[PDB]
């Protein structure tokens, strides 16, 4: 039996960023000669393992995080970044062993008027861990005084949508990522 | 991302219904702020996410926009709000934007400048410098060129000039343009004159002075 | 109530260092998008560095590794470390609370930071003399000349003439000293009968001139 991965690539719907998804792959062969050759993403960066030299491999567990972020935010999705989706949506590790996939999908999650279901978190005290998941929608209080769920000066929705329109310029347009990580 | 801004300046009348334009080389739907500024001042927040109001800045204030085209409209200009307007692309860390800026200034009739000029004093020419001051005073509207000519020779490279804020009575500029030479440089001509184009005038206006002539 | 108070700006030559402070109240630093803007004399805002709640940092091309953002969490003070200060640096430096996006709606009421090799020199008050040629509206002026550093005052008869007076922005010359002109339009009859004078103070050179305008003979 095939891995999953169809799955998880050609998922109907993606995540958002901040509610990431996290699919566990166990028991099956993958051929990661297919994914490298499909000339239809944008980015196919792999830290710790070459790309090509990867079908022959063995690993205990692989998983596979996906969601959806803006064209300029997929920089951000590496060891050692730093930025709104590094720190408060979805961090991976210093020392991380695995590849990050995206490739463009406006004609998918952008509509006229604005696709207002992809969300990513613009407000958190500290830094999220390497793969945590903040899926709090408390108000933010940015000040001495307490919000008790009131929106308004210094209390703010944690959460913001990215609004994504098919007319944004490519750097604001929507990217699906997935983050192959090897146990 | 680059943000042009415009008109750089416009004049307008209380109770006018005032149009500023911000536009940015890519589509950046609705992120983008609107502030203005008064000499000396510290920003103040107008507009945010291209059409909210902030909270505390009168109604008469909307924004609109969406992709590249924005426009901050005051539908009935009053007399606090002359001042400078700024937009601001939002969400562009790690680098903010700040469009170039409109300065709106008092409207009035036009009015053409009284234009002096003004020899370098033996005392300072006896330091070995020869500052030579050309004055436009109570212009309208601000545009306004100087033109430094010696002997004939239109000057470009040393003057420089400053212009007063527009006067609480009559709505007015003033200029005072400086031009700089060496004592040895100034005593190789003769005539000093500062030309002058501005609306108000149907030609140019040159004042001058003959070096060592009372 | 909510407000952002800065100290901490001065005069400084080139290569040097300054430290900036935000003291603020009404907001927390640390729980904040955290921003320095700076504005040149005459120019527009530039955007310096910005520091997350998070702890991360950023900074504008033109300051990197020469600027360095921080806060105080204990005091609720934002800071910003200036080495290498170049003359381009010289502007009035605002810290502001982010509150969407880049959206400034707290700021500070802006401190003066002047990069410059200048020795602090007083002014040198040459006459801007009438005419000796029409009739109608006379000029007569001081050219307050070749001082370190800003600011100077000029009044007109101690402050007794004040009307038609015209005190303009000084200018940056080259050499690396301010320069400036104050004129006085008067009736062409009164250049006879009153007499004028400029009275020029420049407190950082403990420098106070009067200079008697007259029309050239
Ligand atoms: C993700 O889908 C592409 C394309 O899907 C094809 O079209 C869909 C409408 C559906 O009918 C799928 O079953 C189709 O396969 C897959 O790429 C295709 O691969 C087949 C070989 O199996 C090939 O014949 C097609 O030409 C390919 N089409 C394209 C557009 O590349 C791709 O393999 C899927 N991803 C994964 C991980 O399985």
């Amino acid at each position: 039996n095939l891995c999953p991965f169809g799955e998880v690539f050609n998922a109907t719907r993606f995540a958002s960023v901040y509610a990431w998804n996290r699919k566990r792959i166990s028991n099956c062969v993958a051929d990661y000669s297919v994914l490298y050759n499909s000339a239809s993403f944008s980015t196919f960066k792999c830290y710790g393992v070459s790309p090509t030299k990867l079908n022959d491999l063995c690993f205990t567990n692989v998983y596979a995080d996906s969601f959806v972020i803006r064209g300029d935010e997929v920089r951000q999705i590496a060891p050692g970044q730093t930025g709104k989706i590094a720190d408060y949506n979805y961090k991976l590790p210093d020392d991380f062993t695995g590849c990050v996939i995206a490739w463009n999908s406006n004609n998918l999650d952008s509509k006229v008027g604005g696709n207002y279901n992809y969300l990513y978190r613009l407000f958190r005290k500290s830094n999220l861990k390497p793969f945590e998941r903040d899926i709090s929608t408390e108000i933010y209080q940015a000040g001495s005084t307490p919000c008790n769920g009131v929106e308004g000066f210094n209390c703010y929705f944690p959460l913001q949508s990215y609004g994504f329109q098919p007319t944004y310029g490519v750097g604001y347009q929507p990217y699906r990522v997935v983050v192959l990580s090897f146990e | 991302i680059q943000l042009t801004q415009s008109p750089s300046f416009l004049s307008a009348s209380i109770g006018d219904r005032v149009t500023i334009t911000c536009r940015a080389s890519q589509g950046i739907s609705s992120y983008l702020a609107w502030y203005q500024q008064k000499p000396g001042k510290a920003p103040k927040l107008l507009i945010y996410a291209a059409s909210t109001l902030q909270s505390g800045v009168p109604s008469r204030f909307s924004g609109s926009g969406s992709g590249t085209e924005f426009t901050l409209t005051i539908s009935s200009l009053q007399p606090e709000d002359f001042a400078s307007y700024y937009c601001q692309q939002l969400n562009s860390y790690p680098a903010p934007v700040f469009g170039p800026g409109t300065k709106v200034d008092i409207k009035r009739t036009v009015a053409a400048p009284s234009v002096f000029i003004f020899p370098p004093s033996d005392e300072q020419l006896k330091s070995g410098t020869a500052s030579v001051v050309c004055l436009l005073n109570n212009f309208y509207p601000r545009e306004a060129k100087v033109q430094w000519k010696v002997d004939n020779a239109l000057q470009s490279g040393n003057s420089q000039e400053s212009v007063t804020e527009q006067d609480s009575k009559d709505s007015t500029y003033s200029l005072s343009s400086t031009l700089t030479l060496s004592k040895a440089d100034y005593e190789k001509h003769k005539v000093y004159a500062c030309e002058v184009t501005h609306q108000g005038l149907s030609s140019p206006v040159t004042k001058s002075f003959n070096r060592g002539e009372c | 109530q909510v407000q952002l108070v800065e100290s901490g700006g001065g005069l400084i030559q080139p290569g040097g260092s300054l430290r900036l402070s935000c003291a603020a109240s009404g907001l927390t630093v640390n729980r904040n998008y955290m921003s320095w803007i700076r504005q040149a004399p005459g120019k527009g805002l530039e955007w310096v560095s910005v520091i997350y709640s998070g702890g991360s940092t950023f900074y504008a091309d033109s300051v990197k590794g020469r600027f360095t953002i921080s806060r105080d969490n204990s005091k609720n003070t934002l800071s910003l470390q200036m080495n290498s200060l170049r003359a381009e640096d010289t502007a009035i430096y605002y810290c502001a609370r982010d509150f969407y996006e880049g959206s400034f709606d707290i700021w500070g009421q802006g401190t003066m930071v002047t990069v410059s090799s200048a020795s602090t020199k007083g002014p040198s008050v040459f006459p801007l003399a009438p005419s000796s040629t029409s009739g109608g509206t006379a000029a007569l002026g001081c050219l307050v000349k070749d001082y370190f550093p800003e600011p100077v005052t000029v009044s007109w008869n101690s402050g007794a003439l004040t009307s038609g007076v015209h005190t303009f922005p000084a200018v940056l010359q080259s050499s690396g000293l301010y320069s400036l002109s104050s004129v006085v339009t008067v009736p062409s009859s009164s250049l006879g009968t009153q007499t004028y004078i400029c009275n020029v103070n420049h407190k950082p050179s403990n420098t106070k001139v009067d200079k008697k305008v007259e029309p050239k003979s």
